[PDB]
DNA sequence: CGCGGTAGCAGTAGG
DNA sequence: GGATGACGATT
DNA sequence: CGCGGTAGCAGTAGG
DNA sequence: GGATGACGATT
């Protein structure tokens, strides 16, 4: 919901703020939590974006 | 009382009572009817 | 900041639209002026006519009747025509230099 | 997208009121009017620049 | 739903029967229990109904006895008085009499715990022998009243009740189970089980968000909706009469959610459409009791009561019909949902069509490119007698081309729309025309001249 | 325009409501039209969509002809008891179609 | 030759 | 007072 | 991201 | 026995 909630851009903002370079999912998990999918890769999108 | 509830009546009274399956309800209706406009020469 | 285009009137119930507000594309106050012209399911007409004169320049020529010239003044005439749009600066964003 | 790419180029090159201050590109065809906001433009097999 | 073939004459005095019971009930609410005994093997039927009975006493007027009366004589009726407002399903006084008429045999049998009774008379020949009535005490008994008779197939041209006319009696019998409320009905001995009009319309479920929307509006009115397959559909009651042709009370009903429909479609996205398409897809349930009903014949097929008159209003809630949205026939509706508006690219002249409709010129031209220079163009030689619309590719060659197929291209159609075309007779002068010249912008390269070509052609 | 309309005459009566002779009629029409469509281009429409887009004139000659009541509004005379019958040739289609 | 769909934010306009 | 749409680089 | 329209010829397949 | 469609470079 922090991600895809329209109501929710400036706590987007902060969210942003708070990502740290260098976290990225770990390449051999074989299991993914969403949560982490969304701080670790997702927001990688967004700042592209 | 229970000579007051049956009725019989004639065929002529009838008619005049319930007149809708002889000619027609005797009720004004609001309808959607064509007309010859004499004016315009057509049907409107 | 607010934003003008610029109407005259040029004659006795008629008026001019020599330029409309910045990034307001001449379609758009077409599509408006035909719906005026023509009326429409929701709104009455309240356009007698329009044509478009445009060099390198903005023309709208509109006449209006009567009526609907005291009812524009009553609402305004860039208020009606749609010559009026806002500048927000409240949102500049950019990457700084880092 | 290449698409994307060309119509970035039209977008930098557009010279109707309302568009760039200073086009940095030339639009040498139809790269849209005031009219639809460059939208009109001409595809890029079109337009040189 | 199966094809039959039934003689309607027989259905109907069946019916006339049925809806005699059934306007027991509203006589005497105490009623509970109707029974249905089908004899095919020997062509006899027969209709009880507990609760009071037809009282056995002299009329004072016609000297005969009151179920002698009732039964024997034509145009007699109780619901002769319409000073009282009722709900039952007599109206004229023919439908015992008319079961009489067609029958070879006909037979009253009824019991009054006032005088403490029993009568049973029996008709004859289409009710030219009228048997004097066997009357016998009658002590601590339940009241009760039982036609039997027996159709006289020959007028209807069967030998037999074929499965065909048995199939279709019965349902008509579940259909009075269903429209008459807080009684029990027997088919042979074989109680029917549903209790109210709910249980019944969904007995059609099978043949048909859920499949079958029901509510009750109120103590006169009860609607049910389903989607409907091929076209609108109704199987309404007014007073447990089974009005199969519909009439002013189904309409009043379905003219609400039509309206209301279109209103919602409408205002939602534009071009919202046709009444019809609306109701053709509906299957609309109506149990409703109307104040001293009125028919377009004794069959009762069809009501004409006027809405104003009914007695009470039915008025249909905005939240039955956002759940009708909820179903097919709303993704359905979606699916089907001077100057020229018709082509927005179109710059039409100004005096395009007008008294200078010769004089005015429409500029064709290749693609957005050719179209945007012209029209440039426009703002120096004028709009007032210039033109212009964007030819899309290489056109459709007309000739060897199926007429549907030259129907259906937009572009050709655009074009015979903006300057006013049609291939009748010969052409002589422009004058008929929206437009009276025809440029053409081409690149000027070799397409180009293809395209000139396939114009010109 | 709107809907299904006819006006239709049973030796020299205002059948007002139909019935079967109008139905006669329109179910060939319909039925005739919907093959061609059909038959040309897959998906062919509903019955009633085809219906529902007709004005139907008829004047018509029944022997013995039977109503719903009194009143003659609607005719029940079986078809094959017409006393004639009325084939909507090809041509005639063909040109609604048009 | 050309048309269409979706994300993402801030603010304006339309009912 | 909630909804829809414009703008633009990209799928 | 994706979909659609048209010319032009020879021969095959479908009702 | 006439109609529709495939193939391909170009709008
Ligand atoms: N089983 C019954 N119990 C009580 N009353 C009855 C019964 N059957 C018939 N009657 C009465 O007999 C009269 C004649 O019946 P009928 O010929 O069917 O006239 P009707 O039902 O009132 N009018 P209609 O329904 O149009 O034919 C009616 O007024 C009834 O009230
Ligand atoms: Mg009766």
């Amino acid at each position: 919901d922090l991600a895809f909630s329209k109501k929710k851009a400036d706590d987007r903002k902060e969210w942003l703020r708070q990502y740290e370079p260098g976290t990225v999912l770990d390449p051999t998990l074989k299991e993914i939590p969403i949560s982490d999918f969304i701080n670790k890769e997702l927001i990688l999108f967004s700042l592209a974006d | 009382s229970a000579s007051d509830k049956y009725q019989k009546i004639s065929q002529l009274e009838h008619i005049l009572k319930r007149p809708d399956t002889y000619i027609g309800s005797v009720e004004t209706q609001e309808q959607l009817q064509w007309i010859y406009d004499e004016e315009t020469d057509c049907m409107i | 900041y607010r934003m003008y285009g610029r109407i005259e009137q040029i004659g006795d119930n008629v008026l001019e639209i020599t330029e409309l507000p910045a990034r307001t594309w001449t379609s758009t106050i077409k599509e408006y002026l035909l719906l005026g012209l023509s009326g429409n399911d929701k709104i009455k007409p309240w356009i007698k006519d329009m044509e478009e004169q445009h060099d390198d320049n903005i023309k709208f020529i509109i006449t209006l009747s009567p009526e609907e010239m005291a009812k524009t003044r009553k609402i305004g005439f860039y208020e009606r025509f749609k010559l009026i749009s806002p500048i927000s600066l409240m949102n500049m964003v950019a990457f700084d230099p880092h | 997208g290449e698409q994307s790419l060309a119509q970035t180029i039209i977008g930098l090159a557009q010279n109707f009121v309302g568009s760039n201050n200073i086009y940095l590109l030339l639009p040498n065809g139809a790269f849209g009017t005031r009219a639809t906001g460059g939208k009109d433009a001409a595809a890029a097999r079109y337009i040189y620049t | 739903e199966k094809n039959v073939t039934i003689v309607p004459g027989l259905f109907k005095i069946f019916d006339e029967i049925l809806v005699n019971a059934a306007d027991n009930k509203v006589r005497d609410p105490s009623m509970k229990r109707i029974d249905v005994n089908i004899h095919a093997e020997e062509h006899t039927i027969e209709v009880k109904n507990d609760g009071k009975g037809i009282p056995i006493e002299i009329h004072n007027k016609e000297n005969i006895y009151i179920p002698e009366m009732i039964f024997g004589h034509l145009l007699t009726s109780s619901n002769y008085d319409d000073d009282e407002k009722k709900v039952t399903g007599g109206r004229n006084g023919y439908g015992a009499k008319l079961c009489n008429i067609f029958s070879t045999e006909f037979i009253l049998e009824t019991a009054d715990l006032n005088v403490g009774q029993k009568y049973v008379q029996k008709w004859e020949n289409n009710m030219s022998i009228c048997h004097p009535p066997k009357i016998t005490s009658y002590k601590k008994g339940p009241s009760y009243t039982k036609v039997t008779f027996k159709p006289d197939l020959t007028r209807f041209g069967m030998k037999e009740l074929d499965n065909d006319i048995l199939g279709v009696m019965r349902r008509r019998v579940y259909d009075i189970n269903g429209s008459v409320r807080d009684i029990n009905v027997y088919l042979n001995g074989k109680s029917l089980k549903i209790r109210n009009f709910k249980n019944y319309v969904e007995l059609y479920l099978k043949s048909l968000i859920p499949t079958i929307l029901y509510e009750r509006i109120n103590n006169r009115w009860e609607v049910a909706f389903a989607v409907s397959d091929i076209s609108f559909q109704q199987i309404s009651f007014v007073n447990s009469i089974a009005t199969t042709m519909g009439g002013t009370h189904v309409n009043y009903i379905t003219d609400q959610i039509v309206k209301k429909i279109s209103e919602i479609l409408k205002k939602k996205k534009k071009k919202s459409v046709k009444s019809f398409q609306i109701k053709n897809n509906m299957f609309i349930f109506i149990n409703c009791l109307i104040e001293n009903p009125a028919f377009t014949s004794q069959t009762k097929e069809q009501l004409t009561t006027r809405v104003k008159d009914f007695g009470s209003r039915c008025e249909i809630p905005l939240e039955y019909i956002n759940k009708i949205m909820k179903t097919d026939l709303a993704t359905r509706m979606f699916e089907i949902a001077s100057r020229i508006t018709n082509y927005p690219k179109l710059e039409d002249a100004n005096k395009a069509g007008t008294k200078e409709g010769y004089k005015c010129t429409l500029v064709l031209t290749e693609g957005d490119s050719a179209l945007s220079l012209a029209v440039a163009g426009l703002a120096v030689v004028g709009r007032d007698y210039y033109g212009c619309y964007p030819l899309r590719g290489k056109m459709l060659n007309v000739r060897e081309a199926s007429a549907d197929q030259i129907l259906k291209n937009a572009e050709i159609q655009a074009i015979k729309k903006i300057m006013g075309l049609q291939h009748r007779k010969k052409y002589e002068d422009t004058k008929s025309l929206r437009y009276g010249h025809l440029m053409i912008m081409t690149d000027q390269d070799h397409d180009g001249s293809h395209i000139k070509g396939l114009i010109i052609n």
